[PDB]
């Protein structure tokens, strides 16, 4: 009754029989922008069911040596479905998200993933190693799209900050002996009421193994991690031609 | 005193500045109201005569 769950939005339904409750980021559900917080004057478009629905975007393989990955929002979805089209045809965008990370193994496998959402996840570089070069991360690294990107130095989250404190952010753990998914609801987080879905990623999703995957030889060795997410309360404004960058 | 009609009905000497406009309080920028589509003849706000 805390372990079983069904999430239905749009024409999509997710089920899980080994859940660990649901986290509502910063204790606040997503909502549409009020007339007093808004500034842009055109009437927005709110497509509803055709964009607020679950999209399964990618699968990674968890290996005994995996470092961890990240995805950026709304970047992961800007080229997918009717949501993508709207994000491309409109200058302004805003929405919340329901994130459902999936990973099942067996009662004989073990390991624990930390699944967290970090708003304004700015990536740093190793500065030429010596720390004397002011190098910058390239586009494919700051906005990896649906493929996500692998962390080079998980301990400092590729940004000079301790992953040990990442739990100060909305998160759940997928500890194999306990659950097989993480569900996080994130409201729209920004210092502006609407923004560009292309130029700005409001938050990053981090999936990092903290207790490494293990099992005895002979047990299924391919343990996938699949990412499914749904935009909530999407609004778009400032219509013109479609743009991808 | 003035006996001829034209002197009586005269506006010579009117010292009141007749103003066509007046100031209104305006501490903030004007708000925007909801609007919908209008497909109508006769009414035409876009057309002007500079
Ligand atoms: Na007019």
């Amino acid at each position: 009754s805390d372990r079983v769950a069904q999430l239905t939005i749009g024409n999509s339904t997710i089920t899980t029989q080994e859940a660990a409750n649901i986290i509502v980021g910063y204790g606040e559900w997503p909502s549409y922008c009020s007339d007093s917080d808004a500034t842009a004057v055109d009437k927005p478009t709110r497509p509803d069911v055709s964009v607020n629905r679950f999209y399964t975007l990618d699968t990674k393989l968890w290996e005994k040596s995996s470092k961890g990955w990240y995805w950026k929002f709304p970047d992961v979805l800007t080229e997918t479905g009717v949501f993508g089209q709207n994000a491309q045809f409109h200058y302004l965008y805003r929405s919340g998200f329901c994130i459902h990370v999936q990973c099942n193994a067996s009662k004989f496998h073990q390991g624990a993933l930390l699944v967290a959402v970090l708003p304004e996840y700015v990536i740093g570089t190793v500065a030429g190693g010596t720390g004397t070069e002011d190098t910058h991360p390239p586009y494919k690294q700051t906005q990896p799209g649906a493929d996500g990107f692998e962390l080079q130095h998980p301990y400092v989250l590729d940004a000079g900050i301790p992953i040990s404190q990442l739990t100060v952010c909305p998160h759940q753990w997928i500890n194999l002996r306990t659950n097989n998914c993480a569900t996080i609801i994130v409201p729209y987080i920004n210092a502006l009421p609407f923004d560009s879905a292309l130029n700005h990623c409001n938050f990053g999703l981090l999936v990092v193994p903290i207790s490494p995957l293990d099992y005895d030889q002979g047990a299924t060795p391919v343990i996938p991690i699949t990412i499914t997410l749904a935009p909530m309360c999407s609004e778009f404004a400032g219509l013109r031609q479609a743009v991808t960058q | 005193g003035d006996r001829v009609a034209d002197v009586i009905e005269s506006s010579i000497g009117d010292s009141v500045s007749r103003a066509l406009t007046h100031a209104l309080p305006a501490p903030t920028g004007q708000n925007t109201q909801v609007s919908s589509h209008r497909l109508d003849t006769g009414k035409v706000p876009a057309l002007q005569a500079a």
